[PDB]
């Protein structure tokens, strides 16, 4: 039996004054998590490009937690549909950051990928990044994955540039707004507003103010 | 440049005075095919720097120009430098080669609009608004001339002045011009008349444009 008490107001009030209906409660999911002892703990994607973006290198930073081992390793695997793209394997141990070594609970993956598809509200081209936790002869302790998106971010000279284009926002600023269940919400709803959005020639959101 | 006389009553009176090089080699095909070339480079640097020399310790003169309607070519850059470098006391200016180029210290275009483009190649005239936050742009925007005053004219001139006062790096421009280059001919009767290209029996000419 769990037994939560929700309070309407507190000191995290004051920082959430935004112009929208206040409510209170348990209004998105609840879950139960099972990880193993050993396990990861965090991961950072990133991926960085050459001047025209012909070739991308995917790096990929990732933490355990639980008990060191050298037989402990790390494989990150890149996927484009059923094809494995790029693959890196390494044990843990990130490189030397100062005086007193670096983090043997760390360890960063390098692919890199030729001619990469990439990520654009014209275009949403996405890979599939596979953490695999596991032992040197390959038993698999956990996985933990996410979608890739191969886009660059930048300002320069004055300009956002995305892929190396100057953006134009076609943008909204959408609050979770349900008019029967506040807001709580949920795939459909969503569903509907993206479609809505990019149909009347949207191609960017804002997540006001959360 | 101007006789002597001319910077002596912008001194007394108070005027701010660009005082420029006399180069314009507008009919050139291209426009800078002279200016690029280091053979003609001598003849154009002893038309800056005698100027120099002659006019640099007048208050009057505040802005150094280059000259106009030459394009852009190497030896405007060379020239541009060589002030820089003996005056460092005033700016240079130069509206060729689409008038935002190495060689001036000052956006300076001929003729740019307040609000409408005009995008010509290699050399387009932005809408002066426009120009002044082109990705990278710094400088301050005067027109080295603007507002045509060619007969019935001067149609949406404070258009420029509204835009003037409301963006501070507007910092205003030369009207073109002063005074109607009209000259005075005589009838039968010795009455005075006034006269455009074409009445001197002068062809090829362009007849009223003078004024
Ligand atoms: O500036 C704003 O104006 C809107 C008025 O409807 C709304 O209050 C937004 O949350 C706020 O950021
Ligand atoms: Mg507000
Ligand atoms: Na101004
Ligand atoms: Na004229």
């Amino acid at each position: 039996r769990l037994a939560v008490m929700v309070l309407r107001w507190s000191d995290g009030s004051y920082l959430e004054d935004q112009d929208m209906w206040r409510m209170s409660g348990i209004f998105r999911d609840v879950s139960l998590l099972h990880k193993p002892t050993t396990q990861i703990s965090d991961f950072h994607v990133a991926t960085r490009f050459n001047d025209d973006f012909s070739r991308a290198v995917l790096e990929a930073e990732v933490q355990m937690c639980g008990e060191l081992r050298d037989y402990l390793r790390v494989t990150v695997s890149l996927w484009q549909g059923e094809t494995q793209v790029a693959s890196g394997t390494a044990p843990f141990g990130g490189e030397i950051i100062d005086e007193r070594g670096g983090y043997a609970d760390r360890v960063t993956l390098r692919l890199n990928v030729e001619n990469p598809k990439l990520w654009s509200a014209e275009i949403p081209n996405l890979y599939r990044a596979v953490v695999e936790l596991h032992t040197a002869d390959g038993t698999l302790i956990e996985a933990e994955a996410c979608d890739v998106g191969f886009r660059e971010v930048r300002i320069e000279n004055g300009l956002l540039l995305l892929n190396g284009k100057p953006l134009l926002i076609r943008g909204v600023n959408r609050h979770e707004h349900h008019p029967l269940h506040g807001q709580v919400m949920d795939e459909q709803t969503m569903v509907q507003d993206i479609l809505l959005m990019k149909q009347n020639n949207f191609n960017a959101v804002r997540c006001s103010h959360y | 440049p101007n006789h002597p006389l001319w910077y002596t009553l912008c001194d007394r009176y108070g005027l701010y005075v660009v005082d420029e090089a006399n180069i314009e080699t507008h009919g050139m095909v291209p426009m800078n095919r002279l200016t690029d070339d280091p053979r003609w480079l001598p003849a154009m640097s002893e038309r800056v720097t005698r100027m120099v020399q002659r006019d640099r310790n007048h208050p009057s003169v505040i802005i150094w120009s280059l000259g106009t309607e030459s394009g852009h070519g190497a030896n405007h850059d060379a020239l541009y430098r060589w002030i820089k470098s003996v005056d460092p006391s005033r700016p240079v200016q130069y509206e060729g080669g689409g008038a935002d180029t190495t060689a001036t210290d000052i956006i300076c275009p001929m003729y740019a609009r307040v609000d409408e483009d005009q995008p010509f190649p290699a050399v387009p005239k932005w809408s002066i608004k426009k120009w002044l936050s082109l990705p990278g742009e710094t400088r301050p925007l005067i027109l080295c001339e603007y507002a045509h005053a060619m007969g019935n004219s001067l149609g949406g001139f404070a258009k420029y002045w509204q835009a003037f006062r409301q963006y501070p790096r507007l910092q205003g421009g030369f009207v073109w011009d002063w005074v109607d280059q009209s000259l005075i001919k005589y009838d039968e009767n010795g009455n005075p008349w006034s006269a455009y290209g074409g009445d001197f029996g002068d062809t090829p000419n362009d007849r009223q444009f003078c004024m």
